[PDB]
């Protein structure tokens, strides 16, 4: 599979560090995290052009995010909210092509 | 030698609006190092490639490093020579023109040494003494320990601030909690030279432009050499 996120279901607690992870399998420069919710499109929260760096999207806000290496781009709440509570979509990308992974569901109570 | 900074010479945090995380990386246990080895390519005309496998991840194979001109590229050319540096992945290119694209590549500048004649005895490491300022008193001082009798500036500034991460946060995700550093470094033989450790101004940070000043492939001597850095809190 190109694009495969860990956990895929996660249940976390007000103030709990989470951390979403994706691996891509093209070695694509660029990966991009998202989160899904109603009233919004796809929402850009960072974003990273290549190993050692990642850049804040529109909603950077309340997280952070690391990419080790070409394959690999987590995404951290440092200390969760409810309102963090959401669909998460990674995405490795080239050009116009974006491959999406399947999404995680976070409910943080 | 030049003078030393003052505010208006010195970049701010406060006017960085990108991620300092970028920046962070840079120094945070992370450093290319090699020892006892030798150039087997070259890419453009004052750069160097060397055969060298990344530890802690697996990242890498190959590392070029830049340096000044081609003058400095052909001195340590057929030499062997230990490696240390800082490398950088975002707009890090070479030919390994036998395609070979299925290998891991990095890139640097500067960091190399002559091996012969550079090295203690029976594993001894050299210390140099690093001494903090903030808000223009001193704070704390730390060891740092190389290997080198002459080493490259780049490693002792990578060591000082992997140290200052650690016990003073100096760079976090998103900023720093101080507003200007500089590192500066002190010659027994009297001359002086500072790097700035704050990112240029605006929403994006260019490592491999930043990297770039340790360009010359400046040695200092450990056994004398003098540090300090020099910061502001925001």
């Amino acid at each position: 599979a190109a694009v495969t996120q860990s956990p895929r279901n996660k249940v976390a607690v007000t103030g709990e560090k989470v951390t979403l992870s994706c691996q891509q399998t093209n070695n694509h420069n660029n990966m991009y995290w998202y989160r899904q919710d109603t009233g919004h499109g796809l929402r850009l929260i960072h974003y990273s052009y290549g190993v050692g760096n990642t850049e804040k999207g529109d909603i950077p806000d309340g997280y952070e995010a690391s990419r080790p290496s070409q394959e690999q781009f987590s995404l951290i709440l440092v200390s969760a909210t409810p309102s963090q509570s959401s669909v998460y979509f990674c995405a490795s990308g080239v050009g116009g092509t974006l491959y999406f992974g399947a999404g995680t569901r976070l409910s943080v109570l | 030698s030049q003078p030393d900074p003052m505010p208006d010479d010195l970049h701010k945090s406060s006017e960085f609006t990108g991620t300092m995380g970028n920046m962070k990386y840079l120094y945070d246990d992370h450093y290319v190092s090699a020892t006892k080895v030798k150039s087997v390519d070259k890419f453009l005309a004052h750069d160097l490639i060397y055969n060298i496998s990344d530890k802690k991840l697996k990242n890498y194979d190959k590392v070029k490093t830049e340096l000044l001109n081609e003058d400095l590229a052909k001195k340590y050319k057929d030499e062997v020579v230990d490696v240390y540096g800082s490398n950088y992945y975002v707009n890090c290119y070479f030919s390994s023109k036998d395609n070979v694209w299925w290998h891991g590549k990095t890139c640097m500048y500067g960091g190399i040494t002559k091996h012969e004649g550079n090295h203690f005895d029976n594993g001894n490491l050299q210390n140099v003494l690093v001494r903090v300022y903030e808000n223009k008193r001193n704070t704390i001082s730390f060891e740092v320990q190389t290997d080198k009798k002459s080493v490259t500036a780049q490693e002792l500034d990578i060591k000082a601030r992997n140290f200052l991460i650690n016990k003073k946060n100096l760079y976090e995700f998103n900023s720093s909690p101080y507003e200007t550093g500089y590192i500066k470094f002190i010659e027994n033989n009297g001359n002086t030279f500072w790097y700035d450790m704050m990112p240029a101004p605006g929403d994006k940070f260019d490592q491999s432009k930043y990297l770039m000043m340790y360009n010359d492939n400046k040695t200092v001597d450990s056994k004398s050499v003098k540090i300090e850095v020099h910061l502001t809190t925001k």
